[PDB]
Formats: C-alpha cells, structure tokens, sequence
C-alpha cells in the first residue's frame, strides 16, 4: 500500500476500511440499542410502579410519548439494517 | 480507531502418523484464579521439543467480523485469515498458548484475569517484535472482552481493560431488550449467512468429516476445546471445515508479521 502496517496475512486495506465503514453504522445502532433500552427500562418502572387513580391521564400519556419515541428508535434500527443490506452483493 | 486485527481461536496441533489433534492449551490455574506460571512454561517447552507438534492454528479477525457466535466473513477470506504458527521463540509460544488459554477458559475470575496480564506484559516486554505486539495487544482484548461482558470489575476506578470485541457490546446489550425486539435485531445484525449452518456438537461433525475423507488419505482429525463465550465458532461448520484443512497441511510459520 501506501503506508506498511503491521499485518498478519488475511488482513488486506479493502477490507480494513471496509471494516470502518461497518464499524461505524453498528456504531450508531448501539447507541440507538442503549437509547431504546433506557427507555424501556423507564417504562417498566411506570408500569411496575401501579397506583394511578386521577392522575392516571398524566402517566398513561407520559408512557405514550416513551412507548413513541421508542418506536422511532427501533424502526430507524431497522432502516439503516437494510442500507446495510443494500451495500452488500449476496442480498 | 478500530484497524486492530485480533488473533481468534487459538489451539494447539498435533500430528502423531498423520493422526491430527487440535487442543485448546489446558487450564494452569487452581480454584481462586492463581496461575501456575510453572507449569505452563514446562508445557511449553515441552511442545517445544516435541516432534509431533505443529503450532498453533489461529485466526485473525477485524472487529467487525466477530459477532459472538456467528461470522461475517466469507468463508475464502476466512481461510486466508487462518494460519499454523510455530514460531522460533518460547515467549511468543507461551503468549499463544495464554491465548488459547483464556479462550477457552470456562469462568475466569478478574484475579486469573490480572494475573494473566501480567504474565502477558512480562513476556512481551521480553520480545519485542510485531508478533508479541500483536499477540498481547489481542490477548488484552480477548481478556478485556471477557471482563466487560461478565461484569468482573463490579470497584469503580478503572483497571487497565479496554473495550474488547465491539460487536460483544452489541450482542449483550440485545440480550437485554424487550423479547420481541430482541430476536428481530440480533437476527438483522449479529447473524452474518456468510459463514453458514452451525453443527449441532462439533466433535461428531468432525467424525463423519472423518467418515467421508478416510480411504485416500489415514488422516484423521479431532478437536478438543472448552466451550465458552469466545470459542462459539467452533460450532461454524464452514470453521471446523477450513480448520481440519488447515491443521492437516498447509504450511507453518515462524513469524506471523516477519
């Protein structure tokens, strides 16, 4: 290549920037994992936590807005799931 | 950041008539995690002198392959990845071996963990070469892995760890998800096809690839290993495969990175 690297023989350049590019994809659907899983986390201690009478309303639309955002953490998972698939040649 | 290649599934090969054998190097260490740096050595010298020994088959990894218990890496690169070192060194040897030794190891506590650290600096610092650079900094992150994915260090202030194998982050943190995500995300990001089925137990696999390569040629391959969080590849059909070919010929290596 341009610059020697230390390399053991499988390990060619290709694919180690290949090997950036999937690092940081999978980078950002971890940080959308943990994201997702603090907010399920919340809404297991509301719905654990029982006791709603009058302020029922207030609660059962604070857990509406995590259940919400949540579900957009988890479709964008998915949506860049398949962009992945779109780069490689098999799907 | 991650351009760091990483030596995987380290065992150690022997050959007695073209009878062949791959091992993980045994346990050297007693109930509470102290390692018996006396042994060890000794059986390292011993696979030294011995004329039936071959190596160590290992493979190399990039960050993004390795998803915990599936590949994605084709199966070609994959072979190109897999080597059989013997290298002209007893410290080298011995790092793979502690290598091989903390793959398979069934539940290491954080002091065996430490202790092999140590060990692995004090043997490094002995070599300096772009083979023990490479052997210690993977073992590093093989033990690493290990720590952050068992919750060993739970202190508080830091050891001297890093992050591991990335994508185990991943495959731990999707454990944790609600039942039904879970299974949809580790099916779409830790699930690579490229690598193929999984046997149901290596070993009989292993037999019947025996069974159906035995009239042309007398060998015959086995394989001995711990299962643990970093040995699951060995289930890989396409692994088992490419590892009997590369345990029963090939080529050795005296240097990794000459």
């Amino acid at each position: 290549a341009e610059i020697d690297l230390g390399l053991p023989p499988g390990v060619q350049v290709g694919d180690l920037l290949r090997n950036e590019q999937t690092m940081g994809s999978l980078r950002q659907v971890y940080l959308l994992a943990v994201q997702a899983n603090s907010i399920t986390d919340h809404l297991k201690r509301f719905d654990a936590v029982r006791v709603p009478e009058s302020c029922r309303g207030v609660v059962e639309a604070q857990v509406a807005k995590l259940e919400a955002v949540r579900s957009v953490i988890w479709n964008t998972m998915i949506s860049l799931a398949v962009s992945g698939i779109e780069m490689d040649e098999n799907g | 950041v991650s351009l760091r290649v990483t030596p995987r599934l380290v065992l150690e090969v022997n050959r007695h008539n073209a009878i062949c054998v791959a091992t993980n190097v045994p346990e050297f260490y007693n109930a509470r995690g102290d390692l018996n740096i006396r042994d060890l050595r000794a059986h390292v010298k011993a696979r030294m002198i011995s004329s039936q020994f071959c190596g160590y088959v290992l493979v190399s990894l990039l960050d993004s392959e390795d998803q915990v218990d599936h590949l994605n890496i084709f199966p070609h690169v994959f072979s190109e990845r897999m080597i059989l070192y013997k290298p002209n060194n007893v410290n080298l040897m011995e790092m793979c071996a502690l290598l091989s030794m903390i793959e398979n190891a069934k539940s290491p506590s954080i002091g065996l963990c430490r202790e092999v650290l140590g060990r692995l600096t004090l043997l490094h610092s002995k070599c300096n070469n772009l083979d023990s650079l490479f052997l210690y900094n993977g073992a590093r992150t093989l033990l690493s892995t290990l720590v952050k994915y068992h919750d060993l260090e739970e202190a508080a202030t830091p050891g001297p760890w890093n992050e591991g194998l990335s994508l185990f982050k991943l495959h731990k943190e999707l454990k944790r998800a609600p039942s039904e995500a879970r299974d949809l995300m580790q099916s779409l990001f830790l699930t690579s096809g490229k690598m193929g089925c999984l046997a149901r137990s290596p070993k009989d696999y292993c037999a019947d690839l025996n069974k159906e390569e035995d009239a042309n040629s007398g060998f015959t391959f086995n394989l001995f290993y711990q299962d643990s969080l970093l040995t699951k590849h060995f289930q890989c059909q396409t692994v088992l495969q490419t590892l009997r070919r590369k345990c029963l010929g090939s080529d050795t290596v005296s240097k990794i990175i000459p």
